[PDB]
């Protein structure tokens, strides 16, 4: 047997909360335009190594993130500086490049996603 | 590194 592990960490109810701007924007802009995107759907949630049949993909991978448990966090106000959402969103990314051979559908999708994710932040706002 | 997943409709 294999088993999925526990998703992401949500809330930190310890740590302090704000809103800024630039959650603001990482929310209802740059996760809302990324997850909107056609290819958005594999990233939505933490990958289902049970359903999906991958009992390597945690194996390979120890530090999982998706859009999903992102989108949770901003609406926690998990994150307080916008660089510790941006790290998520690029630990996502090369989850994808470490675990997928190069030239697999889900890595051409993932390098469309980064490429939007790059343009929506070169104008994340002051 | 992994097993892979297949297809995605591309």
């Amino acid at each position: 047997s294999h088993m999925n592990p526990p998703p992401p960490e949500t809330s930190n109810p310890n740590k302090p909360k704000r809103q800024t701007n630039q959650l603001q924007y990482l929310l209802r802009v740059v996760l809302k335009t990324l997850w909107k995107h056609q290819f958005a759907w594999p990233f939505q949630q933490p990958v289902d190594a049970v359903k999906l049949n991958l009992p390597d993909y945690y194996k390979i991978i120890k530090t999982p993130m998706d859009m999903g448990t992102i989108k949770k966090r901003l609406e926690n106000n998990y994150y307080w500086n916008a660089q510790e959402c941006i790290q998520d969103f690029n630990t996502m990314f090369t989850n994808c490049y470490i675990y997928n051979k190069p030239g697999d559908d889900i890595v051409l999708m993932a390098e469309a996603l980064e490429k939007l994710f790059l343009q929506k932040i070169n104008e994340l706002p002051t | 590194s992994g097993r892979g997943x297949g297809g995605x409709g591309l």
